């Protein structure tokens, strides 16, 4: 009947898991930040030459 | 003025090797410096085939006999220009040798441009530098390719502006527009050092001989 008093354990688990989800979002963002930018820099350094020179 | 010019400028033009550049090198010295090593056969350029001796295990070997002849011609031209007091500009985008080439230019009293060649340095020179600027009388390419394996735009611009170009052309280079190509290895430090030393020595010899001839003429 939605009485949290006797659902305390499950509610605490849910809250802790949500906090862990936010923490995981933060850590994943910082970890994401080879990167496409660096790889494009490398490819620019060594470009494909489909023509003559 | 007439006799001075006749005996100073035109006198050396009557001799096959007035500055004696052939003594500055031998095929053995070029070999020891590894001037004969080119790129893989896949990187080869169609216009560099006449100068390639062969292919040793998919690695091109530059004919050092042709290199010796071409280097003789290029060094003689450079010596004559330095004697005539023309501006000699050394161009190279090989960052491994930028510092060395700049030092060689400073020591020999000539100029160097080893940095990012901004568009118009030669074709737009009057606007960029000033209407009375004096463009180089000779451009010496220690590496005719830029840093993306394309010909240095200075080659095309020098051809446009009618500035003769000496140039070390590897097996993957395009010697079509280089006035004096010197087929050789432009990637080995030994080869680059030999080229720098040769051009420095030739230019210094030419300048000192110019001073000596001027003194001889003016003292009489
Ligand atoms: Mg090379």
């Amino acid at each position: 009947e939605f009485r949290d008093d006797a659902c305390r354990k499950e509610i605490q688990g849910f809250l802790d898991c949500a906090a862990r989800a936010q923490e995981a979002r933060k850590m994943r963002s910082i970890q994401e930040t080879l990167l496409p930018n660096k790889l494009n820099k490398l490819l620019q350094r060594f470009p494909n030459k489909p023509y003559l020179s | 003025s007439t006799d001075f010019n006749d005996k100073i400028l035109n006198e050396p033009l009557k001799h096959s090797d007035f500055f004696n550049v052939k003594e500055l090198f031998s095929v053995r010295s070029l070999f020891d410096a590894r001037v004969h090593l080119g790129h893989k056969a896949g990187c080869r350029h169609r216009f560099m085939e006449p100068y390639i001796f062969g292919s040793r295990l998919d690695h091109d070997i530059i004919d050092l006999e042709q290199t010796a002849t071409h280097l003789q011609l290029a060094l003689n031209f450079t010596a004559h220009m330095a004697y005539r007091k023309g501006i000699i500009l050394f161009i190279s985008r090989n960052r491994q040798f930028s510092y060395l080439i700049e030092n060689m230019a400073r020591d020999c009293g000539e100029y160097a441009h080893t940095r990012y060649f901004r568009g118009g340095m030669l074709t737009n020179a009057r606007l960029l530098f000033g209407p009375t600027v004096r463009l180089p009388d000779l451009i010496i390419f220690l590496h005719t390719l830029n840093n993306i394996f394309e010909p240095h735009v200075a080659v095309r611009d020098a051809a446009k502006m009618n500035i003769p170009t000496v140039g070390i052309v590897d097996t993957n280079c395009n010697p079509c527009l280089i006035t004096y190509p010197v087929p050789g290895n432009d990637d080995s430090p030994l080869a680059v050092h030999l080229y720098c030393r040769l051009f420095q020595t030739a230019i210094t010899r030419a300048k000192e001989k110019r001073q000596q001839v001027e003194a001889l003429y003016r003292l009489q």
